[PDB]
C-alpha cells in the first residue's frame, strides 16, 4: 500500500500551490480520510489538513484559511491547496492515511516560494582513486553545487542500467552565496567498479536531469 | 499541549534504548498515542501505537517483535522500548497523539523529538583520498581537485587547503552518514589549469575526536 507524492514543487509568492498525493489501487480515495502534515526546516511535522470531503474537513491550529483540499476519484487522487502563498509556507508537506491500522505516510514533497533567482545545479563526478582502488575500494563521487530551488533527487547508472543499492545521498544545504549544494556517494568493490565499462550520476531538478559519466579505464 | 521526549543517544549495534514522553496540556489518558521516526534526511514512517487504556497496541513490520509501546496513565508518560536495535533504526523519534474523535482519527500534535543513532564505531579516524583533477573541465583556466575523507566518527572533521592559505573556490560539502554509523565528506578547490604544474595542492584534514590530523598531497 503506498502513497505517491512528487519530490517538489516551487511557486511564487501570492501564487497558488497544489500538492498531490496518488494512492495505490488497492485504496479507494473517496473513502479515505486524508491528513497532511508541514515540516519547517529544523522542525517537528504539525497537522495541516485533515480532509474527507467538502463538508468534513478541519483545518490544524494556525493555518491560515488559504489551505484547503479536494479529491478526485477518477485519478485516486487527492490534493492539498494553498492560495496566496506567504514565504512562511516554505515547508516539507506529507499525505498520510489508515490502512486497516497501519499509518502510511507518502514521501513527501518540498515546496519552495521562490525568494530568488533559480539557478541551475553545477555538477562534477569523481572516479575512485588510485590509492583506494589499490585497497580493494571504489567510491565514486557526485558533487552538486549552485542549485536553487533547494531540492534535487540523485540516481546511478553502471553501463546504462539503473543501479540498485550501494548509494547515500544527503540533503541540501543552504551555501554561502544562499544557493544549496548537496552530494552523492557510490561504494564499491574494486572488483565491482572494474566490471563495468561506464558509471554515470544522474542530477534531477525540477523535472529536467544532468548525467556525467566516468569509464574505469 | 506539550510532548516531551527523552532517553535517546548512541547506542551499539544488537543493544537497547528506552524513549520516554512526558505529556501535559491536555487528558493524556483519553487519547491514542504513537512514535513516528524520521532518518535523516529522509521521509516518516510510523513506527507503533497504543490506545488510550493500553488494551490495543500495533507495530510497524520493520519494528515489530524488537520494540514495546507502554504507557502509565497516572504519570502521563509514554513509553518505547527498543531492542535489537540496528543501523536501519538511527533516526529522529517524535512522539505523537493519535486520536479518535467521531468519523477521524490523525496524528494531532508531536513533540520536537530525541536523536537515536546506532553505531558500531565509537571513535573512528578517516582514511583521506585524493581527488585528483582528472579532466580538463575546461572553462578556460578551471579545474576542479579534491580530497574525499572516508569513514570518520564522530562528526565533526574540519577541512583546509595549503593551511589556510588557498580560500577562494574552496567547496567542502556537508558530511553523509551511511548505513554503517561512519560519515564520509568531500572538500573540493576550483584553481586555474595553468597552475597544475607550479602549484602545490595539500588538504588539511582535522578530526579531533579521534586526535587525528592528516595532509594529503
Amino acid at each position: 500500500s503506498v502513497l505517491t507524492q512528487p519530490p517538489s514543487l516551487s511557486a511564487s509568492p501570492g501564487a497558488s500551490a497544489r500538492l498531490p498525493c496518488t494512492l495505490s489501487s488497492d485504496l479507494n480515495v473517496g473513502t479515505k480520510n486524508m491528513y497532511w502534515y508541514q515540516q519547517k526546516p529544523g522542525s517537528a511535522p504539525r497537522l495541516f489538513l485533515y480532509y474527507y470531503s467538502d463538508s468534513d474537513k478541519q483545518l490544524g491550529p494556525g493555518v491560515p484559511n488559504r489551505v484547503s483540499g479536494s479529491k478526485e476519484t477518477s485519478s485516486n487522487t487527492a490534493f492539498l491547496l494553498i492560495s496566496g502563498l506567504q514565504p512562511e509556507d516554505e515547508a516539507d508537506y506529507y499525505c498520510q492515511v489508515y490502512d486497516n491500522s497501519a499509518r502510511v505516510f507518502g514521501g513527501g514533497t518540498r515546496l519552495t516560494v521562490l525568494g530568488q533567482p533559480k539557478a541551475a545545479p553545477s555538477v562534477t563526478l569523481f572516479p575512485p582513486s588510485s590509492e583506494e582502488l589499490q585497497a580493494n575500494k571504489a567510491t565514486l563521487v557526485c558533487l552538486i553545487s549552485d542549485f536553487y530551488p533547494g531540492a534535487v533527487e540523485v540516481a546511478w547508472k553502471a553501463d546504462g542500467s539503473a543501479v540498485n543499492a550501494g548509494v547515500e545521498t544527503t540533503k541540501p544545504s543552504k551555501q554561502s552565496n544562499n544557493k544549496y549544494a548537496a552530494s552523492s556517494y557510490l561504494s564499491l568493490t574494486s572488483d565491482q567498479w572494474k566490471s563495468h565499462k561506464s558509471y554515470s550520476c544522474q542530477v534531477t531538478h525540477e523535472g529536467s536531469t544532468v548525467e556525467k559519466t566516468v569509464a574505469p579505464a | 499541549v506539550q510532548l516531551v521526549e527523552s532517553g535517546g543517544g548512541l547506542v551499539q549495534p544488537g543493544g537497547s534504548l528506552r524513549l520516554s514522553c512526558a505529556a501535559s496540556g491536555f487528558t493524556f489518558s483519553s487519547d491514542g498515542m504513537s512514535w513516528v521516526r524520521q532518518a535523516p534526511g529522509k521521509g516518516l514512517e510510523w513506527v507503533s501505537y497504543i490506545s488510550s487504556g493500553g488494551a490495543t497496541t500495533y507495530y510497524a513490520d520493520s519494528v515489530k517483535g524488537r520494540f514495546t509501546i507502554s504507557r502509565d496513565n497516572s504519570k502521563n508518560t509514554l513509553s518505547l522500548q527498543m531492542n535489537s536495535l540496528r543501523g536501519e533504526d538511527t533516526a529522529v523519534y517524535y512522539c505523537a497523539k493519535d486520536i479518535t474523535a467521531p468519523g477521524r482519527n490523525g496524528l494531532d500534535s508531536w513533540g520536537q523529538g530525541v536523536v537515536v543513532t546506532v553505531s558500531s564505531a565509537s571513535t573512528k579516524g578517516p582514511s583521506v583520498f585524493p581527488l585528483a583533477p582528472s579532466s580538463r573541465s575546461t572553462s578556460e583556466s578551471t579545474a576542479a581537485l579534491g580530497c574525499l575523507v572516508k569513514d570518520y566518527f564522530p562528526e565533526p572533521v574540519t577541512v583546509s587547503w595549503n593551511s589556510g592559505s588557498l580560500t577562494s573556490g574552496v567547496h567542502t560539502f556537508p558530511a553523509v552518514l551511511q548505513s554503517s554509523g561512519l560519515y564520509s565528506l568531500s572538500s573540493v578547490v576550483t584553481v586555474p589549469s595553468s597552475s597544475l604544474g607550479t602549484q602545490t595542492y595539500v588538504c588539511n584534514v582535522n578530526h579531533k575526536p579521534s586526535n587525528t590530523k592528516v595532509d594529503k598531497r
